[PDB]
């Protein structure tokens, strides 16, 4: 059983947030319930609402007037609509359901902001018996970006930092890896950057500099 | 539902994490516990106050007493670094959650390895300069970075961020980025990052001169 959220990462103030949860490997009719729980950045969990076997729904009283949860049997998915959003609704949204152990989706960040989507520029952090190298993923909005190295083949020694919000209102993120200095001449290092809100994907080779 | 914001202990040791509720939530209802590794969804550890799902080792246990509940974790491992949440139901039988407790693993002091990176020519051509200082694999978390440009202390034009505790060696890493315009970057020669950490007997400086690369 796999759950997967999808939906816009950016919503404008006063507009409606819409998310869908695709349920694979299990039928929506056979679940005890399906529901949504959110987590504002750096904070705890807040239940939004659930829809049960019969179709009966229960919502968080502080959100009820703004929440709709529905099931689409034909597409085997369920949905969340949260109307009239504000910055207070910025959060990672999780779909969840019970088929004791509830299944969770991977979560999707939704930012509520008047700012617009902007794709990143990717710059190398070139290395010149351990060497450090990396990629600077600069000036994007909203979060998140994902970074891998050598298409996932390189994971040892990788550190991908939390994004920082610049005074410009755009994010920047660094991802680094430490490798043997003797490898720099023969091993290729590529950072794979994905910013889904702007549909920006970049594979950047980080080459040792001439110093 | 309140829990403490953090707890810490060395590998091999035990911790407990308490969840304080009321007569109408924990007092009347079952308690569940969740582990949330960084970047992942919560995972069920304990249900019905004290039962473990298949797949959860008996290093984890739960109990309930009155309006409070407790999660115990014995034989702490570096993999246990995570946010831990209690969950129960309120007077309307809707789910409610605690605020989460972050578990830190104590390890031996480790000095950072420091690296400095000039701006790429690629970025300079776009009109901006980011100078990056990396502090790699240190413990504990507290660390100070001071930027100097031609011996001028830089104050207010840098930002830093720190990784979550490493799942394998329990260290932190930190990156600091100094922002300058291209015109300002080309006005100066010596760019230096000075690092202070309890693992270092005296501060460590990494520097470069503009134009070496």
């Amino acid at each position: 059983v796999q759950l997967q959220e999808s939906g816009p990462g950016l919503v404008k103030p006063s507009e409606t947030l819409s998310l869908t949860c695709a349920v694979s490997g299990y039928s929506i009719s056979s679940g005890y319930y399906w529901g949504w729980i959110r987590q504002p950045p750096g904070k705890g969990l807040e239940w939004i609402g659930s829809i049960y076997h019969s179709g009966s729904t229960y919502y968080n009283p502080s959100l009820k007037s703004r929440v709709t949860i529905s099931v689409d049997t034909s597409k085997n998915q369920f949905s969340l609509k949260l109307s009239s959003v504000t910055a207070a609704d910025t959060a990672v949204y999780y779909c969840a359901g019970l088929t004791n152990d509830a299944n969770w989706g991977q979560g999707t960040l939704t930012t509520v902001s008047s700012a617009s989507t902007k794709g990143p520029s990717v710059f190398p952090l070139a290395p010149s018996g351990t060497a450090a190298l990396g990629c600077l993923v600069k000036d994007y909005f909203p979060e998140p970006v994902t970074v891998s190295w050598n298409s996932g083949a390189l994971t040892s020694g990788v550190h991908t930092f939390p994004a920082v919000l610049q005074s410009s209102g755009l994010y920047s993120l660094s991802s680094v890896v430490t490798v043997p200095s003797s490898s720099l001449g023969t091993q290729t290092y590529i950072c794979n950057v994905n910013h889904k809100p702007s549909n920006t994907k970049v594979d950047k080779k980080v080459e040792p500099k001439s110093c | 539902l309140t829990q403490p914001p953090s707890v810490s202990a060395a590998p091999g040791q035990k911790v407990t994490i308490s969840c304080s509720g009321s007569s109408s939530n924990i007092g009347n209802n079952y308690v569940r516990w969740y582990q949330q590794l960084p970047g992942t969804a919560p995972k069920l550890l304990i249900y019905d106050n004290n039962k473990r799902p298949s797949g959860i080792p008996d290093r984890f246990s739960g109990s309930k007493s009155g309006t409070s509940a407790t999660l115990g974790i014995t034989g702490l491992q570096t993999g246990d670094e995570a946010d831990y949440y209690c969950g129960t139901w309120d007077s309307s039988l809707n789910p409610v959650f605690g605020g989460g407790t972050k578990l830190e693993i104590k390890r031996t002091v480790a000095a950072p390895s420091v690296f400095i990176f000039p701006p790429s020519d690629e970025q300079l051509k776009s009109g901006t300069a980011s100078v990056v200082c990396l502090l790699n694999n240190f413990y504990p978390r507290e660390a100070k970075v001071q930027w100097k440009v031609d011996n001028a202390l830089q104050s207010g034009n840098s930002q830093e961020s720190v990784t979550e505790q490493d799942s394998k060696d329990s260290t932190y890493s930190l990156s600091s980025t100094l922002t300058l315009s291209k015109a300002d970057y080309e006005k100066h020669k010596v760019y230096a990052c000075e690092v202070t950490h309890q693992g270092l007997s005296s501060p460590v400086t990494k520097s470069f001169n503009r134009g070496e690369c």
